[PDB]
């Protein structure tokens, strides 16, 4: 082999770049790796379809470890597969046996792949005009419990939230359908949940209807109804259900006016460990290409400097048009997304009250802040709950609306608020 | 002991081949129920072809003689290699009261 | 918490069992990470009633030769998924819980759907049995050539290698994985310039050859009419990858598969970012489980010929799961549930690796009847082409299909029927060297 | 009461007779039950007229031989009924009134559907004589074997015992009432190796050859593909058992057939829970008549070898109902009311007892040639296999339809008939025995 | 050197014409298993036509002995111009175990 390692290859602008992170096997040498890397992910012509390594690049402060650099030509995928993609570059070589971890790292889809892609059905810009909802991170509860509620009740869990306040609110990963709660009676009693509390508290309010089913015409016919009932937004359990059902469902979610929730359910099989699997990074640049106008990036508030400049790198890859190679933030290739629309960043860890001012300084407005992920609820409901974390949101927006330095000054503004807010007060402490 | 790859025709196929005394002692059950007879001639049996031509008419002179098979060797001399029926009609139930081959090639 | 730990619940015949292997953050304990894992995984962190949907922990069992790793044996319930959602089960039980923080890795070994789940969902489409009764191919495993170049053939090219391939005995012929469609080769265009080449190559040899032709799409749309015009060439099979495209665009296809009388060949591309590290993610005899359940009548099982004995009896563990109906607890061989199929269909266990003539007795050997052969994969295919390419592999199976069939130990008397076929064949004498 | 009563009610050319076998609780006078059966089938117990849509009894007769028993002939009129709606007849006239605590048991004898609403109805897609001109098959009892073993075939091999019955004369071959998809043998597949069965025993022997495909199903959607698959692969006939898929279903697939010239082979499978008490129910000439006038070219009339005289009376009246145009009222022979069928189509009355070699004598003198028998539900098939075992059953047929074509008296001439056809046949003689 | 146009037949083809004392060891693997053999054979082996014909029934020896082969050839004197087959029959798995042709035409 060693056709494969071209090292004065300067990867042409339409090319689709890889930078895995290969572990070799000991004794295996850094160059026979990357070619091996670039070997079975194509070719297993060859001048013109050969995906071909163009640097090496090891890893600062560790040994038997480098980032290849691959670099695939453009008419070797399809246009508008991301599960082409993924068939492609990270079908047969996580198994090459000659390496003991192989982790995809980044991804660079040029403009020319791009274009050949929806995008999200919704950017930022297009879906806080539809919610009519402007210069601030939106809201979420969970409903809580996650299983046991009948579809009323679950309704009824999804009125008290909405009411305090509180923009959306998730249907769970493990809620598609099941004895004790059918899809078509929770979204039926969803939307009655719905159009109560936006009649009450008349901002636009929303639910993310979990249309994650077994098949696709299943998937369609439980979106096709949340249409029906005029609903805002749907949700996908994205990585479970796949990049052929959500492609589906960008298609159908652009073309129907349904917000799409992409959910990041099983992502964590295939990015936990450092050294093996997909990095959500590519993950996430994959269903921006496919679709969704949210995607959950998990938290910030439990991370360290690193791990949260991690967070932040895909955060800015799913959000922001034009994204600088900044590896250090753990981006690999500067990524022009060639005006495609943004897609939200979701925070859904233990966030609470007090990280208010936190969120709003670190996702800016262009965020949704999920909250009952790790905290034991509010001492007081649902409604007192949700509106602990909409004035504290809101007093956290008026002091940044106002240039007051949430990093300082921000435990002030939620204290100062619990002043004027009696359910924000008594979620002050616990 | 089996069962031959045999090629079997119709109504009557799973018999010995048919003499003529029987097919005057068949045709006797057709015209005695008040039923007109007739002949029929094609060139191959096929389960496709369901239609085979009817030679000169539904012959019929009496309420019971001999009309059928004279008529029968008649067409025998004339087409030695088709598969040559007896097909009796009602008109009351307007179907066919048999359908069975005489002579094939 | 540990109200999710039962240590003596004894498990029902309905519940659908799951046996992780966690490996936990240290200062950790095994009761309280594992009932985490039967915690976030349901029922998380008086509305209702817990007792009757939350996830048990019922056994530990320590792994024996390592620490800070042991098997959570946790039992969902039954009413807590979908029926007939094998993306449910996903979503349910590796969704949430494997970036739990207290834990290093956490790895679903094994999963058991109960008789009363697995009849909510299809099966395959047909079986073992009935893939062999629509292609009229018994006592044999079956065949395929693998098309290279994978890159850059247009589509008559492509049907010209596939032809090749299927006169000289072999049964079917895989499109590769980076093949949907492409530039230089649509795929309206490559399934046409093989079905223009299957039946040239099945009325030439009145076998009934296929091909597995690639129904992976960017849609379910896409996919669907990609895979109802391999239905209007009349063709046998198509194939689909199951873990790029997901389980809602494989369970779709199945249903399709079913009721339009197409195999499927279950194809488990990008498997190996979860199955292949021994720590972390999903391993194959669940997404093998996964997709008994969904459809497939052929899952690629890889092969067995570079690999230890330990690394092939688990290997030959999920090749049982996926091809018989009962298959108990043997957790050497790396079953770890006891798992009853209630008479669902078969999928065939395809053998993929770097494989040629020489693996005939091997693979005739471990892989039964109840199995397909793939070739090309890393072996650098043949001196006189194709089809005396694909002769030498189909000579060289029925030597071994005759020598099993003769009480010939395979094992030990391998070798020589290789070596007394390529006598009375000249397509395998040139193939018996390299 | 007794306003349900009209003793002297001449019933119209166009009311819905109906004629109960009333056996009243004891101190129920005869005419206060018989009012009470015409009181809650209609006008149960002013904001209408109640003299225009009252059920009438209009007569009692009662049952020779036996007291507490009578035969109240109800009256219905004709605009309570919808048009073309079987299941409407039922709803109306056996719906409300059989749980009626006055009555300790009552069955619905016999109904005489006017010539004004069996217009209504379609009737048969096919009658006898249209079903004798698409299968080309004249003036003979058409033949069936009966696929045993009934379960574990799978689908091919189902399609060889069809391919061995169906070479040797036989022309329909049955699909059990308790195969319609089981996981050991789906109907996509059934279907498709008895097209590939009967395309090739068609072409082998020029009839044409036909098997009651069972398109029974749990949805009348998955029904209609059922059907619309066997219309796909050219087949001649289905079947469907409907008195447990029901009469919506029925009517659906009368309406089918005759909009896709599939025929319709009617089984009478749990028709014993209703027509099998002498004193309860509803006998199956009710029956009988209820599919003529929904679809079916065939109904399993049962057998008659078994029977005494006077049941096997009874069962030659509703052969008669569902195969003749005219059947005059014959209480002797089991018909109530006279009906006129108004040239509905007819239906084939379906020989399936445990019949036999022996009984060709009796089942083409008893049963015409307007019939089907078929073979092997209690006898035990045939020592030399199947198509030996078809031919032993059509050459037995054709020797007594020759015998009957001659004048030979089958009552008494019968058995010659069977011993002097088991000399030309060595498939019979081995079969003469048992 | 190439590969000739040549037609082939069913799962053991590719290999020499099959003598008789392969085929006795050959259906001593099929009813050995508990299996039962049997014998099929038909005008033509087309890749659509799969069904071929039943010879007489579905052989079995006492629980292993020679009734196959000996009956192949009272079927070699009986047709000397249809492909023969020996098939196996499972009951538990229900699919055929073998299914090879021993005479061609």
């Amino acid at each position: 082999r060693l056709t494969y390692y071209t090292p004065d290859y300067t990867p042409k602008d339409t090319d689709i770049l890889a930078a895995f992170r290969v572990t070799p096997q000991p004794g295996v040498p850094f160059e026979e790796a990357a070619a091996a890397v670039a070997a079975e992910s194509s070719t297993g012509d060859l001048d013109r379809y050969k995906g071909r390594c163009y640097d090496i690049e090891p890893v600062p402060g560790e040994d038997n470890q480098f980032i290849a650099y691959i670099a695939y030509p453009l008419d070797l995928f399809e246009e508008g597969s991301i599960t082409n993609v993924l068939t492609s570059i990270v079908g047969n070589v996580f198994g090459f046996k000659a390496l003991r971890a192989l982790r995809l790292e980044d991804i660079r889809f040029p403009v020319a792949y791009i274009k050949t892609f929806q995008g999200p059905p919704h950017g930022i810009q297009v879906e806080r005009d539809k919610l009519n909802k402007y210069g601030r991170p939106l809201l979420g509860c969970t409903i809580k419990p996650k299983l046991g509620l009948s579809a009323k009740n679950y309704g009824r869990a999804v009125y008290e939230c909405l009411r305090g306040g509180l923009d959306f609110t998730k249907d769970d990963e493990n809620i598609n359908s099941a004895p004790f709660q059918r899809w078509r009676d929770r979204f039926l009693f969803v939307a009655d949940a719905i159009t109560k509390a936006q009649a009450e508290t008349g901002e636009i309010k929303g639910h993310y209807l979990n249309v994650t089913a077994p098949t696709c015409e299943e998937m369609l016919k439980r979106a096709e109804y949340a249409k029906e009932l005029k609903q805002p937004i749907i949700m996908h359990d994205y990585l479970t259900a796949g990049f052929t059902a959500n492609t589906t469902l960008a298609r159908w979610c652009r073309d129907n006016g349904v917000l799409l929730h992409i959910h990041r359910a099983m992502h964590a099989v295939i990015d936990r460990q450092k050294n093996h699997g997909i990095h959500f990074r590519v993950l996430a640049k994959a269903l921006r290409l496919s679709g969704g106008d949210h995607i959950h990036t998990g938290t910030v508030v439990g991370k360290l400097e690193g791990e949260r400049g991690i967070t932040m790198g895909f955060v800015d890859l799913l959000r922001e048009n034009y994204v600088e190679q900044d590896k250090s933030r753990g981006i690999y290739f500067t990524q022009d997304w060639a005006s495609l629309p943004g897609v939200m960043a979701v925070a859904s860890g233990g966030i609470h009250v007090w990280h208010m001012p936190a969120l709003v300084e670190i996702f800016g407005d262009d965020s949704v802040l999920q909250f009952g992920g790790g905290t034991l609820g509010h001492p007081w409901g649902n409604a007192p709950g949700a509106t602990a974390n909409r004035v504290a949101l809101e007093a956290c927006v008026q002091a940044r609306n106002e240039g007051r330095n949430l990093a300082r000054e921000g435990n002030d503004v939620i204290r100062e608020a619990a002043k004027w807010s009696p359910e924000l007060a008594v979620a002050c402490e616990l | 002991q089996t069962l031959p790859k045999e090629r079997r025709y119709e109504t009557l196929s799973y018999l010995p081949p048919l003499t003529d005394v029987q097919i005057e002692k068949q045709v006797q059950y057709i015209l005695s129920q008040g039923y007109i007879p007739a002949v029929e001639f094609n060139e191959v049996s096929e389960p496709t072809e369901l239609y085979w031509t009817l030679w000169k008419l539904p012959l019929f002179g009496a309420k019971t003689s001999r009309e059928v098979l004279a008529e029968v060797q008649s067409c025998r001399s004339q087409y030695p290699g088709h598969y040559i029926r007896v097909v009796g009609f009602d008109n009351i139930k307007q179907c066919q009261i048999l359908s069975f081959i005489v002579h094939k090639p």
